[PDB]
């Protein structure tokens, strides 16, 4: 828009509660896809998004898995003649560190809502909390 | 090696805490725990919902064809083969009036 | 020594989408989002704009008619969580017995003539009817002025 | 001159020292109030301006999943607790306190505690079934020297 | 000789699209996949249900747009959203497409209990990759 | 009854200094009439060039990132900053975290495409605590290590409690915390039969 | 309409096994142990036998959902080898390709 621009855009209401926040020591995001190029583009979007919000991120590529199975090519007899099929799974692991519970929800929503078709995520949150108050003091 | 009293009494204290079988149970009697801890084969969604509802698809699409919102090339092909076959006198006989009396 | 943990912020389920929406502005070279984004399907004139939307509303009503008329084919629910707004609707009373409860159902469904018949039948028997229930009937009749709610069907 | 908020007023009413004394839902929403609200929404009802506004509406209607994804969204097993699922020996009080029936029900209740696919109500039904089963077989049990209830 | 999904040679007068020209061994090499979901990835469930839904969704669009489909449809699943991307010939009037889009979306959203959207790109005529 | 004519593509009216994020606000399919780029895709025929964007099924088959561009992502995250909360500065190291927060709770989420959001693996929970963090007497630590069996790792001195028996994640989480409390309190208790070791 | 009468019989077998799953579990648990009197086990051995034969879950056969083929089926997709190859060889299965190596 050249001349016609919003004046005071409405922004969502964020209210700070009195409950303490979760503390995630680690947060591993394992994305899976049949296509390597899609993971490269998603890895760029996720690393850029993390860096813009202040999150610390690292990336590595777990070894790919190829599952192969054999089928019978003909409809009837001709046993020795087969057709083989495979499904390839490729992985990109985004290991985040030192996240509060509010930072991990907004980030995961933003990147989960933009998860391309054919891509599956496996978030593995690792929370750190104090000891139970009963355990803190031995009681007989 | 054998399990001494301390070893055996510790094992029972552990099972009691972790909700495991506490007594000495034969392999045969451990199936009762397996039967009641695992979903039976007939109760799994893969088993009872193995098939799509073939009645819902066939009925729904047939109704849409009669409403003019779906076109079944396969049915139109068969509907015209029946028309031509009936003209040739090879149509379906009426029930109870077949060639054999 | 004791660490200070930050106080967790909270927001509505749609809050994140609302924030992302605020960033984007109207596309000056595109037709309204309702209209299909294809050169063949973009409304050239103002008459086509209304016609294109009325044809869309007509197709939505044709589907809702089929879903509400053959509900048995639209009853399998495979959505977790369950989506209430994607289930067939039922508007006809399913309580057959003639009781104050049955009248209340018809009033809830907003049927005017059927409710009057069951109210009169209740009076014919003489069974007690609550003043609050009798008011729910008058509300329906007074608001719709004794005429069945407007609707469109074959 | 024509000041919008400077000048004489009707003065029939007085300043509302008391405000909204009667609650808004004085009665359950009537057809009149339920229908007026539907019309107020239509006043500001405009079509979607982008895919974000469409997704927001689906979210408000439950059509679209909420994010971040929760695989147990809306899935509460009657608001139970872990101790309800795990400790099930309270329901075996009717059964003999010792003997073969107790030994068997111990194995039954051990499996039920390790069952994540059943609710507490369903697990109790399995226990109740055996209670009635052994009651019917009182005569066979007595022959084997087992006394039930 | 292999016959699977192979449009055979005639006398150089048979138009074939890019999708039709390429035999099965070119899948993942020269041409991609028409459906993209997460059900065939490693350690994923509900492949059978995604595959059955696709078979139906393709027969539905063929009948609902008879003679108006220039190429096979592309199905894209994101979260619980379904997206159908079809190349459609410009045969029908414009207002008729708006009817079939509203109808096909509402009907398939109340049948599979998911939000379904239809994306139509209109072509002047079928695109010919090569004459074989 | 003249046939309808298609309008010229709207890319023609697009300036080179436009606000592209506004053009593709959200994930959409590739629209050759809205993407102002002469992109070509397709294995070319001999003496031929790759196919053009219009009527290109291959470009439609791609999960494009047009909505996610470096300009959009930076503008998006700028709005999303208000949501984030600051990590406590004191916990600048992993060792510092173990001192004040010795208990590590592992929970897993799964995101897939389909009508159902349910995955059986989401119920499982895993608690990890180091025995050094727990206040254990020489007697208690030996009793704790014998009861837990293989859950304890001598090399790392970490106790691992994995709970998936309960249906929900909030139940499995509360159960592992319970298992720790009973094991700790039981370890301190001394039984008469223990003197016969 | 289902594909054939064989698929129809299978569907009924799958729907009657789901109804009798809890019952056949509770009764069969009384038999798969060594802790209960053999007289009770012999009587439970006949209560399970008296249940209808279609409740037995070993009478279910996995058939192609689209052609009702009893053998050649792949359990992950519930399709026969012939039907699977038609969808795979046309690019219609998401992520399935030919195996060259
Ligand atoms: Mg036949
Ligand atoms: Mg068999």
């Amino acid at each position: 828009l050249h001349v016609d621009v919003p004046k005071d855009v409405t922004r969502p209401t964020i209210t700070t509660s009195d409950e303490p926040d979760t503390l995630y020591k680690r947060l591993s995001i394992l994305v899976k896809a049949h296509d390597r190029a899609v993971l490269d583009s998603y890895e760029y979007f996720a690393v850029l998004a993390a860096k813009e919000l202040g999150i610390s991120i690292k990336v590595h590529e777990p070894p790919r898995k190829i599952e192969r199975f054999t089928l019978l090519k003909s409809v009837h007899i001709f046993k020795k003649h087969r057709v083989q099929y495979e499904m390839r799974t490729l992985y990109r692991c985004l290991e985040l560190k030192h996240l509060t519970g509010s930072t991990a929800s907004v980030y995961l929503e933003y990147i989960q809502r933009n998860l391309p078709e054919g891509v599956a995520m496996e978030v593995t949150k690792t929370q750190i909390q104090q000891l139970p108050e009963h355990i803190k003091e031995p009681m007989w | 090696s054998p399990l001494s009293e301390y070893a055996l009494r510790m094992s029972r204290l552990s099972a009691r805490i972790f909700g495991e079988v506490a007594r000495s149970t034969d392999s045969k009697s451990m199936k009762v725990v397996s039967l009641f801890s695992e979903q039976p084969l007939a109760k799994k969604k893969e088993t009872y919902d193995w098939y799509p509802n073939h009645n819902t698809y066939f009925a729904l699409m047939g109704n849409l064809r009669f409403l003019g919102l779906y076109r079944d090339e396969h049915q139109d092909f068969k509907d015209e083969q029946r028309r031509l076959k009936k003209l040739r006198g090879k149509g379906k006989p009426r029930k109870g009036e077949g060639k054999r009396a | 020594e004791e660490i200070v943990i930050p106080k967790k912020k909270t927001w509505d389920k749609v809050a994140v989408l609302q924030a992302l929406a605020s960033t984007v502005n109207r596309d000056p070279t595109a037709a309204p989002y309702v209209f299909h984004d294809d050169p063949y399907l973009i409304p050239t004139s103002a008459l086509e704009s209304r016609s294109f939307l009325l044809a869309k509303k007509s197709g939505e009503t044709a589907a809702k008619f089929i879903i509400n008329s053959y509900p048995k084919y639209f009853q399998k629910d495979i959505a977790e969580p369950h989506i209430p707004c994607l289930m067939p609707e039922y508007f006809e009373p399913q309580i057959e017995d003639v009781s104050e409860a049955a009248l209340e159902e018809r009033i809830r469904l907003r049927k005017v003539r059927a409710s009057v018949d069951m109210f009169d039948q209740l009076l014919q028997a003489g069974t007690t009817v609550s003043l609050e229930t009798t008011n729910s009937l008058l509300d329906l009749l007074c608001y719709y002025g004794d005429q069945e709610p407007p609707a469109d069907y074959p | 001159r024509k000041y919008l908020f400077k000048g004489k007023r009707l003065s029939i009413f007085a300043d509302k020292a008391f405000a909204d004394e009667p609650p808004e839902p004085e009665a359950s929403p009537s057809l009149w109030e339920i229908e007026f609200a539907k019309q107020l929404a239509s006043v500001a009802d405009q079509p979607f301006e982008n895919g974000f506004e469409e997704m927001i509406q689906w979210t408000k209607e439950g059509k679209l999943w909420e994010f971040p994804v929760n695989n147990e969204a809306g899935l509460d097993d009657d608001g139970s607790e872990f101790h309800e699922h795990i400790f099930l020996d309270k329901y075996l009080e009717d059964f003999p306190k010792q003997g073969p029936i107790r030994l068997f029900m111990e194995l039954v209740t051990c499996g039920l505690s390790k069952n994540p696919y059943l609710s507490v109500k369903q697990k109790v039904e399995h226990i109740e079934w055996f209670r009635n089963y052994f009651n019917e077989k009182r005569d066979i049990l007595k022959e084997n020297n087992i006394a039930f209830t | 000789k292999n016959r699977a999904a192979r449009v055979r040679v005639a006398k150089g007068n048979k138009p074939v699209s890019y999708e039709e020209a390429h035999a099965p061994h070119y899948i993942a090499h020269r041409k991609g996949w028409l459906s993209l979901h997460t059900g065939n990835l490693d350690g994923e469930d509900h492949a059978a249900e995604r595959t059955l839904e696709d078979v139906f969704l393709r027969k539905f669009m063929m009948g609902t747009f008879p003679g108006c489909l220039a190429d096979q449809i592309v199905l894209k699943r994101r979260a619980n959203q379904v997206d159908i991307c079809a190349l459609v010939l410009r045969q029908l009037p414009a207002h008729k497409f708006y009817f079939l889009v509203g109808y096909s979306e509402t009907l398939l959203s109340h049948f599979y209990k998911c939000p379904v959207r239809l994306h139509l790109q209109t072509v002047p005529s079928k695109v010919v990759y090569k004459y074989i | 009854p003249m046939r309808r004519k298609a309008l010229p593509p709207r890319t023609e009216k697009m300036d080179t200094d436009q606000d592209w994020p506004s053009v593709y606000p959200t994930a959409a399919p590739f629209k050759p009439s809205a993407v102002p780029l002469p992109v070509r895709m397709g294995y070319p025929v001999k003496k031929g060039v790759p196919m053009a964007k219009e009527g290109n099924l291959e470009l439609l088959k791609i999960p494009n990132f047009l909505h996610l561009t470096p300009v959009a992502i930076k503008r998006h995250c700028a709005a999303l900053k208000d949501f984030c909360t600051e990590w406590p500065a004191a916990l600048d190291s992993d060792e510092k975290c173990e001192e004040h927060f010795p208990v590590e709770i592992d929970t897993a989420d799964y995101v897939s495409s389909g009508p159902s959001i349910r995955n059986p693996k989401a119920r499982a929970v895993t608690l990890r605590v180091k025995l050094s963090s727990l206040n254990l007497d020489n007697h208690a630590k030996k009793k704790l290590i014998k009861l837990v069996g293989e859950r304890y790792c001598k090399a790392t001195d970490v106790l691992t409690i994995t709970t998936d028996r309960c249906p929900l994640k909030r139940q499995n989480y509360d159960y592992a915390v319970y298992l720790l409390t009973v094991l700790y309190h039981e370890s301190w208790k001394t039984e008469d039969w223990e003197n016969s070791k | 309409y289902y594909v054939d009468w064989r698929m129809l019989r299978d569907l009924k077998r799958r729907k009657m096994a789901y109804e009798y799953a809890d019952e056949r579990l509770r009764i069969n648990s009384l038999r798969k142990n060594t802790i209960l009197p053999k007289d009770l086990q012999e009587m439970a051995g006949d209560e399970i036998a008296a249940l209808p034969r279609d409740s037995c879950p070993v009478r279910i056969r996995n058939r192609c959902v689209m052609t009702s083929r009893p053998r050649g089926v792949k359990r992950r997709w519930r399709l026969s080898r012939i039907v699977f190859r038609h969808l795979a060889d046309h690019g219609l299965l998401s992520g399935v390709q030919r195996a060259i190596w």
